[PDB]
RNA sequence: UAAACGGCGGGAGUAACUAUGACUCUCUUAAGGUAGCCAAAUGCCUCGUCAUCUAAUUAGUGACGCGCAUGAAGGAUGAAC
RNA sequence: GUGAAAUUCUUGGACCGGCGCAAGACGGACCAGAGCGAAAGCAUUUGCCAAGAAUGUUUUCAUUAAUCAAGAACGAAAGUCGGAGGUUCGAAGACGAUCAGAUACCGUCGUAGUUCCGACCAUAAACGAUGCCGACCGGCGAUGCGGCGGCGUUAUUCCCAUGACCCGCCGGGCAGCUUCCGGGAAACCAAAGUCUUUGGGUUCCGGGGGGAGUAUGGUUGCAAAGCUGAAACUUAAAGGAAUUGACGG
């Protein structure tokens, strides 16, 4: 990928998971 | 590499250069990166300058100019063959083309 | 040129160096003897003043300061001090 | 801004000799500058040299014989004893048979010949071959 | 280079190597001395009495002239400003940048030439407080810094 | 405003003339000498119209002799060649006197 | 009290009786006790004072004006409101205002109003933050405020 | 020592109301609660009595200002335009 | 240059010279016909402004009106309170033309 | 013009074990339910399936989601009460 | 309007031409390998307010300095919050085309935004992919500012001053050309030189490629996110500069 593109989806996937942990 | 000492553009002792619009696509590009051609051409063709001499109401009528100043993307540039590529040496002279007068 | 006498330079360029750069520091300024038409005293002024000199017994000014020497106002004369 | 001001001297007489130049002007001059251009004037890698005295510190005009390599100089003026000397000199002369060490001493500066010749140590200044 | 400016100028004054007085100068020591004390008395700061006595009254240096310095003259008879006359011009440029300030808010340029200024101010405080020229407990107040200078 | 009640926005231009035997490619006013020279050609265009009628600001803008004693003017700060009063439009009008019409067109 | 305008209190001279006549302006911002202020033709460009529109600049702001000529007050009244003098003909005495609504009206060149903007500031800035503050709003100015959907 | 590390005024508000409101009238209840430096007197005295009415404790000054500050930007811009209209129109 | 010219010579008053600051204090030396100049912040009380530039017409002393207020005055005597009045006994830096 | 009332789809085939279906075909709508959330006070089937809690749980919690018939001026959270 | 179209607007006068009005943006050409600023950045006129480099100085103080963990100010654009304003452009979204498909490139419309005020955020290929201070080491022609000296031309005036040119010198800048100074893997660099002939002072920072700027902890933020920041495991190369060939819608 473009390395701008696979920080976005980094970026979504933190997002992410801060949710799936802030959930518990 | 780097391909040229001033990277393409005129840009010396500045932090930012205004953008303008190139005038084929409309693109941003900064002032001192832009192709400019400032075209200063009759404003009628050279195949109905006597007809219009004819049809004048005037004897010694001058036939005004028209003057534009072009800028251009290297996209474009390249595209309308305004600038062409260049030899790796031969990239280093500034020297605009001859006019061509005779 | 490698072999430049740096020990003993003409004073042509002696005097188109820089001040500071000079073998030795020199200013490049100097004091003037000025004489104000219709006065008698001598007033004793700095080239490059930096303020209005004005007579005492005339209410006439002398120099006016500029960016790097003052100036003489015009009808006045002047000498230099001892080269 | 300037911090040492032997090391911008030893500094412009190596670059003067390496371009070749009869002379050599140092600006800022001193005491120990003084006493290591005698030095390496009394081993004859120099001329003479003339101080051109203002009422500042003074300028010096050396001239170059043209028989110097290199004049550096050890800028932080390390400690050293006659039990390490030897190994100074076998890290900073090119060979055993040439080359000079400065280090300022006790009895004066003076090379590591004279050092060792009447025994004493002291701050390393520079080198020259 | 400057202290707070990236420029590396090089204007300076280039003193003579001649120390001697003049022969055409006519004014003795202590008239020289007396006419500090007059432009002193008058208010001019050392700086000023120097460029006056240079431009008008043809002496070179007070300090070949007389021996001593302006500032060293001035405080022997008992007259020195209180406060140094450099840091007294930094409070007072800082004061009238405070005071534009507080009507510009939005001059972003104003603030940072500000923090420069103070910068400088304390540097300055540091060394005369190590030199003891300033109290030891001596400090720059930016409230009441107004009120020490013009 | 003129005197009989006429209110003109005159725009003026004018360019850097290079001397004859100038060596230098550019001939730039500096900023100071350019305020100089916009202030003078202002003050130089009021007075042209202030004491004057609509007729006589017209009749003397047709060969306009206003942008030439501005260029007379400037040439002691910094010479100009192209000067000219490159436009006027009308802002107010007066009432529309039918008899002042009239003595524009006839006598 | 039920509005956020402080008013002013202006005493005038009865121009013929002996007698002091005292007045209940709206307070336009800025205006402070013992000021004096002037109201009429020829009054001046000045916060306070009361002038016809007609006498008014280009572009000037207004802060109690006249709905027709001769009535008392009646528009920008409401606590940091203010009206603007667009523009004028002097044939036919009109004169174009624009309302704290934005809405564009042509109103008589002599109606008069107040220079400048009233006081009482951005009074719906501050949050309410609680029924009771609510609650003693509107009991200073009618049984409306407990709205059942 | 410090007391509080953010909400300052708004501390007697509690939990209630929510942070972003809370914060929101922070400034407001300040700029309502300072005392502004009278420019009659120069005293430090000028405090809001009601909304829009700002007196001055020393020279018994009343003033019509804003709701929670004591001039209004809006009112100051005026005030200068209407400076800049009278001196347009005089001449 | 004015307002920080007569800052200065302000300055040079204070230390050097003779003044008095306050109200009374001036009221009282413009009596005693030894004020030689009076100040006036822009801040003062009108009814004081004109009663104190009376006083100085019957006194044929000078008043000047400080382009500040009374704690801008105060700044410039280079007091911590505000001064609206003050008078200067003798100047002694030319403040006040012999 | 939806912070108006309101509404927000089907049928087939398809990946080198199976299983799903990223993908592809069509029919159709005014648009085909998005971000979220869930056997929820909203899920018939249903005491759903898995885990946890118990010796044993049609209860509770966590998770899954083709959800009979979840869903955005109301959705989802979040202290204090 | 486009490659061609179409969505769209149009006998209700669309487009076009003329005269006006209103609004909000934007300051073309002049405009440059020109200037200023710590960077970000800065271009209509005029006024006000403070600030500043360079220059000139036979002024003053006399080492007051350089670089700097922690800390602090500013910090494009996008984004967030509150209030105004919203002309154009235009994320999202809708539609028309293109296509095998076309959630795009092209076209029409259009929300947030783009504008101003106040408060956050602290990130850019924030670049010279190049720390700051100091010294030395080639030539040349220009350019900007300041100063100095000179044949002359020009502006008025009666002459010098003072401007505009011309010829030089000095200092501080933006740079450029050239060179077997020298360096470098080379491209290239008068600095990226004065480095095995290795030491002027000082700050930050890298240690094969991935995992990974990820997990977790801490901290900042309204949020988006920012700062600090692993390991398991995996891999024999990944990369840089140049040469030849092949290929290029
Ligand atoms: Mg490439
Ligand atoms: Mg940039
Ligand atoms: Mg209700
Ligand atoms: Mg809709
Ligand atoms: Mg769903
Ligand atoms: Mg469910
Ligand atoms: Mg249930
Ligand atoms: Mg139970
Ligand atoms: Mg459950
Ligand atoms: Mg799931
Ligand atoms: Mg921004
Ligand atoms: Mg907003
Ligand atoms: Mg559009
Ligand atoms: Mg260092
Ligand atoms: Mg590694
Ligand atoms: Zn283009
Ligand atoms: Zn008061």
């Amino acid at each position: 990928m473009r390395a701008k593109w696979r920080k976005k989806r980094m970026r979504r996937l933190k997002r992410k998971r801060r949710k799936m942990r802030q959930r518990s | 590499t780097k391909k040229r000492r001033n990277n393409g553009r005129a840009k010396k002792g500045r932090g930012h250069v205004q953008p303008i619009r190139c005038t084929n696509c409309a693109r941003c590009v900064p002032k001192d990166k832009a192709i400019k051609k400032f075209v200063i051409r009759n404003i009628v063709e050279a195949a109905a300058v006597r007809d219009i001499s004819e049809a004048s109401v005037f004897d010694a009528y001058v036939l005004p100019k028209l003057y534009v100043k072009l800028h251009y993307c290297v996209s474009c540039a390249i595209h309308s063959k305004v600038v062409r590529n260049r030899s790796r040496e031969a990239r280093k002279d500034r020297t605009p083309p001859p006019r061509f007068r005779p | 040129p490698l072999a430049k006498d740096l020990l003993h330079p003409s004073p042509e360029e002696e005097k188109r160096k820089h001040k500071k750069k000079r073998l030795v520091q020199s200013p490049n300024s100097y004091f003037m003897d000025v004489k104000c038409p219709g006065c008698y005293k001598i007033t004793t002024v700095f080239s490059h003043a930096q303020t209005v000199v004005l007579c005492v017994g005339c209410s006439t000014v002398l120099c006016q300061p500029t960016g790097g020497k003052a100036r003489l106002t015009e009808g006045c004369s002047f000498r230099r001090k001892q080269h | 801004v300037r911090m040492n001001v032997l090391a911008d001297a030893l500094k412009s007489i190596n670059n003067a000799e390496k371009r070749g130049k009869r002379q050599v002007l140092i600006r800022p001059c001193s005491k120990v500058i003084v006493r290591f251009l005698t030095v390496m004037m009394k081993h004859g890698y120099i001329g003479e040299f003339e101080i051109i005295d203002d009422h500042r510190a003074g300028k010096i005009v050396v001239n170059l014989t043209g028989r110097l390599n290199k004049c550096g100089v050890i800028s932080p003026r390390f400690d050293v004893q006659l039990k390490d000397l030897e190994k100074w000199q076998n890290n900073l002369l090119p060979s055993r048979q040439f080359g000079f060490i400065v280090l300022t001493t006790s009895a004066g500066i003076m090379d590591h010949e004279e050092a060792r010749r009447k025994h004493t140590g002291g701050k390393i200044l520079g080198f020259f071959f | 280079g400057r202290m707070h400016a990236p420029g590396k100028g090089l204007s300076q004054s280039a003193l003579p190597y001649r120390r001697s007085v003049p022969t055409w100068l006519k004014l003795t020591s202590d008239d020289v001395k007396e006419q500090i004390y007059k432009l002193a008395k008058k208010g001019l700061t050392p700086s000023q009495i120097g460029v006056i006595l240079r431009d008008s009254h043809g002496v070179a240096q007070v300090r070949f002239v007389t021996g001593n310095k302006i500032l060293r003259i001035l405080k022997s008879k008992g007259l020195a400003p209180d406060l140094p006359e450099d840091l007294y011009h930094l409070i007072k440029k800082a004061v009238a940048v405070r005071k534009h300030l507080e009507r510009n808010r939005k001059d972003k340029d104003a603030k940072f030439r500000l923090i420069l200024i103070e910068s400088r101010i304390h540097r300055l405080a540091r060394y005369y407080k190590t030199k003891r020229v300033l109290p030891p407990n001596w400090k720059y107040e930016s409230s009441t810094a107004s009120a020490l200078v013009a | 405003k003129t005197t009989d009640g006429y209110l003109l926005r005159l725009f003026c231009v004018g360019f850097t003339k290079k001397r004859n035997n100038q060596i230098r490619k550019t001939s730039y006013a500096q900023h100071q000498q350019v305020r100089q020279i916009r202030k003078k050609m202002m003050e130089i265009m009021t007075r042209e119209v202030q004491t004057n009628d609509l007729k006589e600001v017209v009749n003397k803008l047709i060969p306009d002799s206003i942008g030439k004693d501005i260029e007379k003017a400037c040439q002691s700060i910094y010479p100009l060649h192209d000067v000219f009063v490159r436009k006027v439009k009308m802002l107010k009008k007066p009432k529309f006197e039918l008899g002042k019409l009239m003595e524009l067109h006839g006598e | 009290p039920g509005r956020g305008a402080p008013l002013a209190k202006v005493v005038f001279r009865d121009p013929y009786r002996f007698k002091k006549r005292t007045e209940l302006f709206i307070a336009a911002e800025g205006i402070h006790t013992g000021q004096f202020v002037y109201c009429g033709k020829k009054a001046q460009l000045n916060i306070g004072n009361v002038l016809p529109v007609g006498t008014m600049p280009e572009g000037t702001i207004v802060c109690c004006l006249e709905e027709k000529p001769g009535d008392r007050g009646k528009l920008a009244r409401a606590s940091g409101n203010y009206a603007t003098v667009i523009s004028h003909n002097p044939e036919t005495k009109k004169t174009r205002v624009k309302l704290p609504s934005g809405s564009k009206k042509v109103i008589s060149s002599a109606n008069r109003a107040v220079v400048g903007v009233v006081a009482g500031g951005g009074r719906i800035d501050k949050p309410i933050l609680k029924a009771g503050r609510a609650y003693h709003k509107y009991k200073a100015k009618r049984n409306c405020w407990p709205r059942v959907r | 020592a410090k007391r509080t590390k953010k909400v300052g005024i708004v501390g007697k508000y509690g939990t209630r109301y929510g942070a972003s409101l809370r914060k929101m009238v922070k400034k407001i209840e300040i700029s309502q609660h300072a005392k502004y430096t009278c420019s009659f007197c120069g005293k430090t005295k000028m405090k809001r009595r009601a909304v829009g009415i700002w007196h001055c404790g020393s020279c018994m000054k009343t003033v019509a200002g804003g709701a929670w500050t004591y001039n209004t930007t809006s009112a100051v811009t005026v005030k200068s335009a209407i400076r800049r209209l009278k001196e347009l129109k005089d001449q | 240059k004015s307002l920080e010219s007569i800052n200065s010579r302000l300055q040079l008053v204070m230390k050097s010279g003779k003044y008095v600051l306050g109200y009374k204090q001036t009221l009282k030396m413009i009596r005693q016909g030894k004020a030689k100049l009076v100040i006036l912040a822009n801040n003062c009380p009108a009814l004081r402004k004109s009663e104190i530039e009376y006083y100085a017409m019957l006194a044929k002393t000078g008043v000047h009106h400080y382009s500040g207020n009374n704690i801008e005055l105060g700044t410039a005597c280079g007091k911590y309170y505000r001064v609206c009045t003050l008078a200067i006994i003798d100047p002694g830096d030319s403040d006040i033309i012999r």
